[PDB]
């Protein structure tokens, strides 16, 4: 019916009027590539050789067009069309002497793109503002899109095969309004929250808290080699904090390079280490766990999430606001490249090393797993007798319920504890999760120590059966295991009841993450 | 210049495949680029342009075409007496600048056969073949010593086609190697902390870190740099590794010295602040 | 501009005109002038739709009737 | 042959049960259910 | 196929220039190699023995990206000593000592083995 | 020219140079297939 | 149950409950219920005993079998409603064990715990060391992953098909895949894999990629696609032709070239095709003549409807048939063979559902070296493990690496008492090697070592449907729908 | 489908080492033995001779001797 | 006709009385690679309202240890509502009650 | 005479089933096919239980 043509999804008003497919448009797989610039994307040249916009030809400018045309279209820095200002439009393709079409001011020249054409990259479904930015094209072999890594957090991409949209604009005054506005050192702190929507991320996130250890010392040699990847360099090689015996530079002096000689934080430094509330007080030592900041040198302490990152009070961040986003931009920039190739030399890695730990450690875990156990029995015990006297503001198999949560809970987070302070500085798994880069320490906590309690709904397993779980159990058995404690750690496997039982924990969170998408898609369009 | 280091060499052991050695008083850029030298920039002669005339083998055939190019060619006459197809005055090819290979074969029996390198041959003079059964079987039998089954027919299938072999090196394409492999190592007893290792005991000891022989592991030196490198490079068969290791060290030469010449180019007409 | 058919080549008298489909333009074989109004073979448009749910075909908009055996459809 | 009388080890290796699952896809079809519905 | 020809890695084009040099700003007495189609291969060691040589304050190189066969070489010499010089020394003096190397292997290889040929 | 046209399974050659139906004689299959070219193809070996 | 066991009623149609809280008893004999095996325990101990596994073994020359198997009542089928009555027991271990454990009543006996799984959750190895959400992951991917999918692919003509090169069988596998003949077919290859941050290209769920490995023919891969063309009548005066069309009678004109085909109407194989060639010529004669007073000229008594690409950049044509379909009309297909070498952009997964896109490729000389001289085929971000908790991945890969110098395919069974830890590693160092895989490798661009010693050992990785260049895609004007006026589709 | 000559990680030959692999391990069970008489000293080649798998021969049983 | 037409499309009845009810029973068997015609070969469905339902009947229910693959569903839409069978699993073809 | 029914591959009533695997192999179709699926208009065309 014309009616329901008219309606909603795929209709008139909603499915095409308000939203048309446009013409000027690429689609690919994206890659990650270090080294671009924030604000550039590379793109293949086949899509750069298919896409085309309209230069007009002025007096100063009509030698180079001219030489353009005569390029043509079989090879690629060339052109696809000539207007002529009567009405005409020309292709240059057919026509047998492109030299006898003679240019003149106010013809209209349509070229391949080149490098510096600013488009509009956008990942769908498009969340909030910073999903759509404009860059600056750069055009190079092989063919996906090409962004640099940091551009990922506002985008959501994670090069695991994630498409992008690019648009391009074809007026001067859409290339301006969008050089000036959307352009992506213009998108760096968010007005959503007055942070910082793009941080350092992934392997220079790990690589840098690494680099800025005042363990490392670099020779003459190599802080050559880092010094010639930095752009904005003074030509003047800092003085090295070791004269002699041999001259050597700090991991913390060579950063104070990269960040612009002005951005004045103090504090941020709240990594686990130091002390929670008031440890280094009690005598100063002045320690190294925290981070300062003065005159644009990095004085003292290593950069994690906590000063590098995505939080509002970062170097990022202060930069941002004192430097302006220029200057930010190549700041963003130089430091990948610099922490990138000292990262070069290093190294990071994470075999099953960094999951395995000592004798002592599982003798001491398997004798807190025991307890916990016996406890449970002591509850279940207590129980039966009918001496347990319920909680106030419980019945009584809520407070049982309640009461084997608590112990269960408390028997993982005593191992979960054991295990982080058993680890030595060594373990690449602890330099992923410290720094900030991936991770937590319930995930450490998991592969080594113990997995722990299951859950579906937000309580233990539920009595699929006739009073059991699965028909391996007897009846009524409230123990752990039974309603699907997971007793080992994915170090040492999962028995079969634990691995039926961790997939269905497994399973409640792939329904969340598909229910998800379509509701808040949903309650953001009728909000604007 | 007074600050060159010598560069001494002393050779360990020598066979048919195996060039092992060890060189001292250098750098390690030299060292990392001689090696990179023998895997990209030492040149060698490969099939290279294939074209089929009938092909009902049960393999399809760009399959064939891939399979040809991988073989390796006995490169033992000085490869310099041909030249790069791009620089040949010839339209295409010519004997000046490629060899040519032939190959026409048919099951005619009723059982399976077997498609090998010595069914395969150089239409140009028996200097440039195929590894196979060729200069020698060497005692040491490879049972068939039949290089490589490129394909198998059976009876009615047949298999008929040209290919082109040419100079070529390395950092083009993987089959212009002239290395099956090539060992790197130096400092073998950490001396510099150049890798870090945590409980040191863990690390079994390496063939030259038998020195001390001592259970200690890795006595330190703050004052040390690299010195002594161990090679050992493998040959794929297709060239003899020591004339492989020379004419890397050669082409290297001609590779910096057309550097020079380029740049005199550069001075020969304005000086450029050459001074 | 009743005279179209394909001969609207103002500069000199047709012969042949080219579809180059690709980019949605007339073209002419040997001078340089579009004249587009890109029937695209406007029958490929209903066919467009596939990826999305079909099978039972919601979005048609015709039903064939087969003509070629009916004086009536 | 079996007796259940002068069998004095009945243990095994249950590692040879592979053995018995083979026996299982051998003899089955990998895709039986389709199978004898519609024979059925 | 989008990728490029597999020569074209290395092969210098007909309107492309294989070494470049200009002048820093920054910095008296400076300059700036760029060497065109090229790798790590001759960079690396190049960067090494202008190092070695006393009369350079700074030396170093890069590539800016890999899918763009290109080098640049910066090196910083003390204001009597052109940085020029210094490139070519560094040069001459490394084809000499790997002639050295190379005169000095045939010569090892020599030594009783009989079947070196 | 003849057009060849190998037969399904017994490979002689129908010489089908006109309008006549595909089905190949003495052989009762009538899939076919067209033979390789006598023109020649290059491929590169990489 | 008595009888059951004794054939007297039908075993596997035939279901028999007790509820005795209720006290009734409910029997089921309805298509449609599912069921597996059990062995049946008796007085505390299986009733299965090591004189019928010697019996199963003598089936090389013996008709013994599975059903005189299931005839010795050692084994029943049960049902998900009668499930909820048995006390089943995990293992004969357990069973054993009971003196000193809670129950000793079982009834019915698991035949192996791994069983619990299907087809692909099966060709995973180690899954249990895998977030459960890992398992499912890969079960989509190994949908996905192209491999050799038939023997007979030479002879069929699959609308679409991709085929690898040179599968090879997962060096570690599991048991369960000894019946899926995946050793028969396989589905990735076994690549030499680092775990190592390197320049960096690799990021974020990527790739670092070995060039030299692509070029010496590692995933390279073949990829077919047919394309039928009919023949028809379909109406009273319309006629469809295999032609060679010309522009001086055909009404087409599409500036595609025509002049690959043959005179038949359809190009001969071996054959080059492009994104603009004519695979088959064929066209519509229309009017006849309703257009009467000299409208013959040219491009008149027929309209072209032929087929061509727009497809893609294409390669070869393979095979083209003629025959007949159903209807009697004259048929065709025409297969187009095309050779996808990895590139950047393509995806890929190790059977853990690490999948990911190919960063950048490096020649051997860059790719960082061992002792030997290993150079990794892949180099997989240490990023993608911590958070995803796919430990599997690297025990897959630790015990990969004993299989490789063992010589021997090892196990990845995923319920067993192989200690795979400690065992593991005390077999590896042995060996010669770090116990717990590390090797301490090189810089390939400066010599240098890289200061922490990389996880580095072969892994079974798969190549996927989704090719980079299959997922291209621009505009730039081009057809508008004149229902609408606004561009196409895609 | 047959051999890769030449193993995919490092380049050493691999065809010219395969049919005596198969004669040898008919003749000799001891597959780790088998490989290091062969001479593939190095795991990457092992892994490469070690866990191909011959499907050309279900091909050349198909009843082709036509095509 | 009437069957060919039914397992042709994939709708279901002979067309006059519905087809709504039974559709997507009939499909094109995926052959990517031997894993995948195999599985799809042991796909197992269950009928739903259509784009959105959620309750209990799309998670991991206790009883379907042994029956149906415990992960195994597809990552998006139907993320729980298409199972696969295990390995050793049966379906029962029916016989006579008599 | 009253129809024509469709068979699913490799059922006791598809001619395969009787054949081993030589035979199956001589007849140009894969003997480790699992079958069990129809065969429509030139499309194998599997029913989802
Ligand atoms: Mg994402
Ligand atoms: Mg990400
Ligand atoms: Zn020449
Ligand atoms: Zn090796």
């Amino acid at each position: 019916s014309l009616k329901q043509r008219l309606k909603g999804k795929e209709g008139r008003v909603r499915g095409n009027l308000m939203g048309k497919r446009v013409d000027f448009s690429a689609r690919t797989v994206i890659t990650p590539d270090p080294n671009l610039s924030i604000d550039q994307v590379g793109v293949p040249r086949s899509i750069a050789a298919n896409m085309t916009f309209a230069e007009i030809v002025t007096p100063f400018n009509i030698d180079r067009l001219q030489e353009l045309v005569r390029r043509g279209n079989s090879q690629y820095p060339g052109a696809k069309y000539i207007i002529r200002d009567n009405g005409d439009r020309i292709d240059l393709r057919f026509h047998p002497k492109p030299s006898d079409l003679h240019l003149q001011t106010g013809y209209k020249v349509e070229r391949h793109m080149c490098d510096g054409d600013i488009v509009i990259f956008n990942r769908q479904p498009t969340l909030h503002k910073m999903s759509m930015m404009g860059h600056r094209v750069r055009i190079l072999p092989w063919s996906t899109f090409r962004l640099n890594l940091s551009v990922t957090t506002p985008y959501n991409a994670d090069f695991d095969g994630d498409e992008m949209n690019l648009h391009l604009p074809q007026s001067l005054e859409t290339r301006a309004e969008i050089q000036e506005l959307a352009m992506v050192p213009r998108m760096i702190v968010t007005p959503q929250s007055n942070r910082p929507v793009m941080g350092i991320v992934q392997d220079t996130l790990t690589a840098v808290r690494k680099f800025t250890k005042r363990d490392v010392f670099l020779e003459r040699g190599e802080v050559m080699n880092l010094l010639m990847f930095l752009s904005t360099w003074d030509g003047k090689v800092p003085q090295p904090a070791i004269l002699k015996p041999r001259p050597l530079w700090t991991g913390k002096q060579i950063f104070s390079l990269i960040i612009p000689g002005h951005i004045n934080c103090i504090r941020t430094h709240s990594t686990h280490p130091d002390d929670e509330d008031s440890g280094p007080y009690k005598h100063i030592s002045p320690g190294d766990t925290k981070v300062v900041v003065e005159n644009g040198e990095l004085i003292m302490g290593i950069l994690c999430k906590k000063s590098l990152g995505t939080s509002a009070g970062s170097l990022v961040h202060i930069s941002y606001l004192e430097m302006g986003h220029d200057i930010t931009r190549l700041f963003y920039s130089n430091i990948q490249t610099v922490i990138n190739n000292w990262l070069l030399i290093e190294g990071h890695t994470i075999g099953i090393g960094d999951s395995i730990a000592d004798s002592k450690t599982y003798q001491d875990i398997q004798n807190t797993i025991k307890k916990a156990k016996q406890d449970v029995i002591e509850v279940i015990e207590k129980a039966h007798n009918n001496e347990l006297e319920p909680t106030p503001g419980n019945t009584l198999r809520q407070t049982f319920e309640n009461q084997v949560n608590r112990i269960l809970n408390d028997a993982r987070d005593k191992t979960g504890s054991s295990a982080q302070k058993s680890l030595s500085e060594y373990n690449n798994f602890k330099s992923m999760v410290v720094s900030g880069a991936k991770g937590s320490k319930i995930n450490i906590s998991q592969v080594i120590a113990v997995v722990g309690q299951q859950n579906v709904e937000g309580k233990r397993i539920p009595f699929g059966f006739k009073h059991r779980t699965l028909p391996h159990f007897i009846k009524d058995d409230y123990g752990p295991e039974s309603r699907g404690f997971v007793e080992n750690s994915y170090l040492a496997g999962l028995t079969p009841t634990e691995f039926f039982f961790h997939a269905m924990g497994g399973r409640e969170g792939l329904i969340d993450t598909a229910v998800k998408t379509a509701e808040t898609g949903y309650i953001q369009r009728r909000l604007i | 210049m007074p600050y060159a280091n010598q560069p001494t060499v002393r050779i360990t052991e020598l066979t048919d495949e195996n060039v092992k050695f060890i060189i001292e008083n250098t750098d390690l850029a030299v060292a990392n680029s001689i090696r990179r030298v023998f895997i990209a920039e030492v040149p060698i002669i490969a099939i290279d342009w294939v074209q089929i005339d009938a092909n009902s083998s049960v393999l399809h055939d760009e399959f064939i075409a891939h399979r040809l190019g991988l073989i390796p060619l006995i490169s033992d006459d000085i490869v310099d007496k041909l030249q790069y197809s791009r620089d040949c005055t010839c339209e295409e090819f010519c004997p000046e600048c490629s060899v040519e290979f032939t190959l026409d074969v048919r099951c005619n029996e009723d059982q399976t056969r077997h498609v090998t390198s010595r069914d395969l041959i150089s239409n140009s003079p028996r200097v440039i073949p195929v590894t196979s059964r060729n200069r020698d079987n060497d005692p040491n039998d490879y049972v068939e010593q039949d290089d490589i089954l490129i394909v198998k027919l059976r009876k009615g299938q047949e298999l008929r086609l040209r290919a082109y072999a040419k100079k070529g090196f390395g950092k083009e394409h993987a089959k212009w190697n002239p290395t099956a492999g090539v060992a790197f190592e130096y400092d073998p007893d950490n001396a510099l902390r150049h890798t870090v290792y945590p409980k040191p005991e863990e690390w079994p000891k390496s063939e030259y870190s038998e020195l001390d022989e001592d259970e200690s592991q890795a006595p330190y030196d703050p004052n040390g740099k690299p010195e002594r490198f161990y090679y050992n490079v493998e040959s794929c068969g297709s060239l003899r590794p020591e004339t492989i290791v020379l004419s890397a060290l050669s082409g290297l030469k001609k590779k910096l010295s057309d550097l020079q010449t380029q740049l005199s180019h550069e001075i020969q007409s304005d000086v450029l602040t050459i001074n | 501009l009743d005279a179209l058919p394909r001969v609207t080549c103002p500069n000199h008298p047709d012969a042949i005109l080219v579809e180059d489909y690709r980019a949605g333009d007339m073209i002419c074989p040997e001078c340089g002038l579009v004249v587009g109004d890109r029937v695209i073979d406007v029958g490929s448009e209903w066919r467009t739709f596939s990826n999305d749910k079909a099978t039972k075909d919601p979005s048609r908009v015709g039903d064939s009737q087969n003509p070629l055996l009916s004086d009536g459809d | 042959y079996d007796e259940d009388d002068d069998e004095i080890t009945p243990d095994l290796w249950q590692e040879a049960c592979w053995i018995v699952i083979s026996s299982y896809f051998d003899e089955k079809g990998l895709v039986r259910q389709q199978l004898d519905s519609f024979d059925e | 196929m989008n990728a490029p020809p597999a020569f074209e890695s290395f092969l210098l084009f007909e309107g492309e220039k294989k070494i470049t040099i200009n002048k820093d700003t920054k910095v008296p007495n400076a300059c700036l190699f760029t060497i065109n189609k090229e790798d790590h291969t001759l960079g690396n060691i190049i960067k090494s023995q202008l190092l070695k040589d006393p009369q350079v304050l700074f030396a170093g190189y890069k590539v800016p990206h890999p899918l763009e066969h290109k080098i640049i070489i910066r090196v910083q010499t003390t204001p009597d000593y052109s940085p020029q010089e210094a490139f070519t020394n560094a040069i001459t003096d490394l084809i000499s000592e790997l002639s050295l190397l190379e005169e000095r292997f045939r010569v090892a290889i020599k030594d009783k083995q009989e079947g070196i040929e | 020219q003849p057009m060849i046209y190998i037969c399904g399974e017994c490979h002689t050659e129908n010489e089908i140079k006109s309008r006549d139906p595909i089905r190949c004689r003495e052989c009762g299959y009538r899939i076919m297939y067209k033979k390789r070219t006598k023109r020649l193809v290059v491929f590169d070996a990489r | 149950r008595k009888l059951r066991r004794q054939m007297d009623i039908i075993v596997s149609e035939v279901s028999m409950i007790r509820d005795i809280r209720e006290r009734e008893i409910r029997i089921y004999t309805d298509a449609g219920r599912i069921c597996r095996p059990l062995l049946i325990v008796e007085k505390q101990k299986l009733l299965l005993k090591k004189r019928h596994i010697d019996q199963l073994k003598e089936r090389e020359y013996n008709n013994y079998s599975w059903q005189d198997l299931v005839a010795s009542g050692v084994v029943e089928y049960i049902d998900t409603l009668e499930e909820e009555t048995v006390m089943l027991a995990m293992t004969p271990d357990d069973l054993q064990e009971k003196e000193v454990a809670y129950c000793s009543t079982y009834t019915h006996c698991e035949i192996h715990p791994s069983m619990i799984l299907g087809v692909c959750a099966s060709i995973i190895p180690f899954p249990d060391h895998n977030q459960s959400p890992r398992n499912t992951y890969q079960s989509a991917m190994g949908k996905q992953a192209m491999g050799v999918y038939i023997t007979n692919f030479h002879v069929r003509m699959d609308t679409l098909a991709h085929v690898l090169y040179y599968p090879q069988k997962p060096l570690v596998t599991t048991r369960s895949m000894e019946y899926l003949r995946f050793r028969e077919l396989p589905a990735g290859i076994n690549s030499i894999v680092a775990i190592a941050s390197y320049t960096g290209y690799n990021q974020e769920d990527s790739v670092i990629m070995n060039r030299s490995a692509v070029d010496r023919g590692f995933f390279r891969s073949v990829f077919y696609r047919s394309y039928k063309e009919q023949e028809s009548k379909k109406g009273f005066d319309q006629e469809e032709v295999f032609e060679k069309p010309t522009r001086e009678t055909c009404q087409g004109m599409r500036h595609a070239i025509y002049d690959k085909l043959d005179d038949d109407g359809l190009i001969a194989p071996g054959v080059r095709v492009s994104g603009d060639d004519v695979i088959i010529g064929k066209t519509v004669t229309l009017p006849e003549n309703e257009d009467e007073l000299e409208s013959t000229n040219r491009r008149y008594t027929k309209r072209d409807c032929s087929t061509f690409l727009r497809t893609s950049e294409t390669g070869i044509v393979d095979q083209v048939m003629v025959t007949l379909n159903q209807e009697g009309y004259k048929f065709c297909k025409i297969r187009v063979r095309s050779v996808r070498i990895p590139q950047i952009g393509d995806k890929f997964a190790s059977r853990h559902g690490q999948k990911g896109t190919c960063g950048i490729q490096y020649r051997q000389e860059d790719m960082p070296f061992t002792c030997e001289g290993i150079t990794p085929d892949i180099i997989i971000n240490p990023h993608a493990i911590p958070s995803r908790m796919t430990i599997g991945h690297l025990i897959e890969c630790l015990q990969g690496k004993v299989s490789a110098n063992k010589g021997e395919i090892g196990d990845a069974t995923p319920f067993n008492d192989a200690v795979n830890v400690q065992k593991i590693s005390n077999l590896l160092s042995d060996y010669g090697y770090h116990l717990r895989g590390n090797e301490v490798l090189y810089n390939g661009f400066t010599g240098r070592k890289i200061t922490s010693q990389i996880f580095i050992g072969p892994t079974y990785y798969q190549r996927l449907k989704h090719m980079v260049d299959d997922k291209i895609h621009s505009r730039a004007r081009g057809p508008i729908q004149i229902l609408n006026r606004q561009p196409m589709e895609g | 489908m047959i051999i890769p000559v030449r193993c995919f990680t490092c380049g050493k030959i691999v065809g010219n080492k395969w049919e005596a692999y198969l004669g040898l391990l008919q003749a000799e069970y001891t597959e780790g033995d088998a490989l290091d008489a062969l001479g593939l000293k190095r795991y990457c080649c092992r892994r490469m001779l070690l866990a191909h798998v011959d499907l050309i021969e279900k091909l050349l049983n198909y009843a082709p001797l036509e095509k | 006709d009437g069957l060919k037409y039914s397992l042709a499309t994939g709708n279901w009845g002979d067309q006059k009385k519905a087809h709504q009810a039974r559709a997507g029973v009939s499909q094109v068997l995926n052959r990517l690679t031997f894993a995948s015609t195999l599985s799809h070969l042991r796909r197992l469905n269950s009928p739903i309202g259509r784009d959105g339902k959620l309750a209990k009947p799309r998670q991991l229910h206790n009883t379907l240890w042994g029956m149906v693959c415990p992960a195994e569903t597809p990552e998006g839409h139907a993320v729980g509502l298409v199972k696969n069978l295990a390995l050793m699993a049966y379906i029962s073809v029916g016989s006579q009650p008599s | 005479f009253i129809g024509k029914i469709p068979i699913m591959l490799r059922s006791t009533y598809c001619l395969l089933n009787g054949l081993t695997d030589r035979d199956l192999c001589e007849l140009n179709e894969c003997p480790l096919d699992p079958g069990g699926y129809f065969i429509i208009n030139g499309s194998e065309k599997v029913l989802i239980a």
